[PDB]
């Protein structure tokens, strides 16, 4: 869900760390500003198309 | 960097949270509704609470950022409506009371019982029989004892809660920005920041007072036949210039004038319009009516509904132990799933209220594409004018007749306009001055203006003045008469119901102007035009995007709301009851009393 840029094309990213949105630099800890970059979907049968 | 790109990013984040969570309690929701069991409720619960601490803790986050440096006035109603809808200012014990008080209400209302005299044998709730009494029997005695005794025995428990109840608002109100907690209903249609389109919160309320100025004579001609045509019912009790008695309204409070149709019937001889029995002979079941509602609404070009609606939504009442509320509901789970809950007869109401609910899923369908705290109309309004304009041709003889319901060999003269418009003007007009009142003495009171000892005594003054209805039995100041009403007890802003009725006229005007229609107002449909629809829907696809001068601005042109639609479409109504009040006086006394 954040990158700090984009990617060239037929490119894979694995890494993950917390993306530091504000100035002050958290040390890679979950807090304000600092949201974990891997969300997660919810499938369930109930769901529409 | 800049205040703009954290917010954006704190925004991407809450939605995608926001939905799952509300998705996980509407279902919960749902599943209580559909089966009413004790874990259903715990589900209910856990849900609401897990919801409702994760909305605390985003409106606890959200306060760092000033809301001085957006520009782009579209974060800023987002951080608006989270800082606003979430935030909590009372102290501890203070909110644990209020919470307290409120359920009291619910309590109290859901809880209370009359019945008979001087006999605690057997007794009854309000829903049952008090409704069906108010509704058909024509006792003179029977009706005012019990509209006296529920008033006696809900509103003598209720005011001083209430008291103490209008007080916590009004420290909740103080603690904001807010004047007071009426200020905090009003600021629901306030508009800022946008050239041209600033809608102030006190202007409303003279809005409103120039409005209810211009429709007057209608209202004051209609009571006056209401009058003359009550005489006979009950010659002795009424007065010829004085106000009705309140217990002679056909319901509990006078809200609507419904009932009070067969006893005022201007023409009886002819034939009613119904297609009851023309559905029982063509054996009509709920699908067929739903799937005709689906045509129509395809008719003018909206796309019809998904595949999930038709698995999901239920249309029958199950029965057997499977017990559920009968209420018709439309739900929005999110996520893509739409479904509505209603027990479904053969009948023509429920042949109208099909095509009420689908108006509301149509608009839900609408906006689907907006972020989600912008999922929403442009005020509290506009859903209801939206889901009711589309009931008006849907009973329409024309659109009757091309379904084919109704026989052909049927005609239109004199008669049949005036008792169809008379049918709708009982339902339609007569409510607006009760919910005016309503509205107004709550602004007042709200305000502090009235002390406590003249709360009922105000009540009943203006009572006269406007609804120009007299209290058949006097009251002291131990009694509470507004707590009686079920929105009053439970916390819900009644002013909706006079801003969505002015706008759907509004509305429907607009519409037959588009489709080309020629004749009177009353008698429009559009099942085969495609331009009316695709004007619809653009005003419908933009949700809370933008201001709702602009979305009402887009529609009809104006940037006001206005009464003119709403006085055109009765005006062969109007004509007829000037020429039936000729040897009748206009205008209520307001000195009489029916108890001496
Ligand atoms: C900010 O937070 C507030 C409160 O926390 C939220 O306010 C709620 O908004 C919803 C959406 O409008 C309100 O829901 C409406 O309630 C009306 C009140 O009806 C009551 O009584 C009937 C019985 O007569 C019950 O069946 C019902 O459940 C209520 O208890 C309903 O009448 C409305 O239904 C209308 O629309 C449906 C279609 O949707 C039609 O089918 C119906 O016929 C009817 O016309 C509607 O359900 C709710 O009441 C509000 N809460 C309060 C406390 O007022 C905001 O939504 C929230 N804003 C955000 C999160 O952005
Ligand atoms: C206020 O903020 C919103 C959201 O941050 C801005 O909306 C954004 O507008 C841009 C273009 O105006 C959209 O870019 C478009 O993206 C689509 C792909 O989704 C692409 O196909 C288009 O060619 C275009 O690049 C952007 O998507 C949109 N944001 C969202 C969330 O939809 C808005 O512009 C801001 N207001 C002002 C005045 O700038
Ligand atoms: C919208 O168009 C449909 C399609 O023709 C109309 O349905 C016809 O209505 C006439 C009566 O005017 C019937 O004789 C036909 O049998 C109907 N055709 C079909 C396929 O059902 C419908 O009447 C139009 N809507 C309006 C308001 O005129
Ligand atoms: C309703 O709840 C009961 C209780 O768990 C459950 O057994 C049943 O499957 C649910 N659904 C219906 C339709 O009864
Ligand atoms: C309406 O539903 C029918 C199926 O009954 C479908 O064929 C049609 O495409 C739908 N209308 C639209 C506009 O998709
Ligand atoms: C009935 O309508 C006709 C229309 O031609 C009109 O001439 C007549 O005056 C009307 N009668 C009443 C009582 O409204």
């Amino acid at each position: 869900l954040f990158r700090k840029s984009k990617l060239k094309p037929f490119e894979r990213d694995i890494s993950t760390e917390i993306y530091q949105a504000g100035n002050k630099p958290c040390n890679g800890v979950a807090g304000p500003n600092c949201y974990s970059p891997l969300q997660s979907y919810g499938f369930r049968p109930t769901y529409g198309v | 960097s800049t205040i703009e790109e954290q917010a954006k990013t704190f925004l991407d984040k809450f939605n995608h949270e926001a939905e799952d969570l509300f998705y996980q309690s509407s279902l919960a929701s749902w599943n209580y509704n559909t089966n009413i069991t004790e874990e259903n409720v715990q589900n209910m619960n856990n849900a609401g609470d897990k919801w409702s601490a994760f909305l605390k803790e985003q409106s606890t986050l959200a306060q760092m950022y000033p809301l001085q440096e957006i520009q782009n006035l579209t974060v800023k109603l987002q951080l608006q409506a989270l800082q606003q809808n979430g935030s909590s200012v009372l102290s501890e014990d203070k909110s644990k009371r209020l919470n307290t008080i409120l359920n009291t209400m619910s309590t109290i209302y859901s809880t209370g019982k009359v019945c008979n005299p001087d006999n605690p044998q057997e007794c009854l709730l309000l829903e049952p029989g008090l409704n069906e009494i108010m509704a058909n029997s024509l006792d003179y005695n029977e009706r005012l004892w019990a509209w006296e005794s529920w008033r006696s025995e809900v509103g003598k428990q209720l005011r001083p809660l209430y008291e103490e109840y209008v007080v916590l608002k009004n420290e909740m109100a103080r603690a904001n920005h807010y004047e007071d907690y009426g200020d905090y209903w009003r600021g629901d249609y306030e508009v800022n920041g946008v050239d041209g389109y600033d809608y102030s919160r006190g202007q409303l309320i003279e809005d409103v007072e120039h409005t209810f100025e211009e429709i007057k004579p209608l209202y004051e001609h209609l009571h006056a036949y209401v009058r003359a045509k009550l005489m006979n019912a009950y010659p002795s009790y009424i007065s010829p210039i004085g106000c009705l008695p309140a217990h002679l309204l056909g319901d509990m409070w006078g809200r609507f004038w419904t009932n009070l149709y067969s006893l005022t019937v201007p023409f009886g001889q002819k034939p009613n319009i119904d297609v009851t029995d023309a559905m029982v002979d063509q054996a009509w079941d709920a699908q067929r009516i739903f799937k005709e509602a689906e045509k129509f609404f395809v008719s003018v070009g909206l796309p019809n509904m998904t595949q999930g609606f038709w698995e999901n939504s239920m249309l029958t009442d199950p029965g057997n132990v499977q017990k559920a509320v009968c209420h018709p509901t439309a739900w929005d789970l999110g996520k893509g799933d739409f479904r509505i809950l209603m027990c479904t007869k053969v009948t023509m109401d429920d042949f109208l209220t099909a095509h009420h609910e689908m108006g509301h899923i149509q608009y839900d369908m609408a906006y689907a594409a907006q972020p989600f705290l912008l999922r929403n109309g442009a005020n509290e309004g506009f859903h209801e004018a939206v889901g009711e304009i589309m009931s008006l041709s849907a009973a329409t003889p024309k659109h009757l007749k091309s379904i084919g319901l109704l026989s052909p060999d049927f005609q239109e003269d004199n008669e049949t306009e005036i008792n169809f418009l008379l049918k709708q003007a009982l339902t339609i007009v007569g409510t607006l001055p009760f919910t005016y009142m309503l509205e107004k003495w709550r602004w007042m009171v709200f305000k502090g203006e009235i002390p406590k000892d003249q709360w009922m005594k105000k009540w009943w003054e203006m009572k006269r003045e406007i609804v120009g209805v007299v209290e058949p039995v006097p009251h002291d100041e131990t009694y509470c008469d507004p707590a009686s009403l079920f929105h009053v007890s439970n916390d819900y802003s009644f002013i909706r119901y006079y801003t969505r009725t002015l706008y759907q006229f509004q509305f429907q005007e607009a519409l037959c102007q588009a489709a080309k229609h020629e004749g009177p107002l009353h008698k429009c449909d559009i099942s085969n035009s495609t331009e009316a629809g695709q004007k619809l829907f653009n005003m419908l696809r933009l949700g809370k995007s933008e201001p709702w001068t602009l979305a009402l601005e887009n529609v009809v042109g104006a940037k006001n709301m206005n009464v003119r639609p709403l006085l055109n479409y009765f005006e062969p109504l109007f004509t007829w009851l000037k020429d039936q009040n000729k040897n009748s006086f206009v205008g209520w006394s307001t000195d009489w009393s029916p108890y001496a």
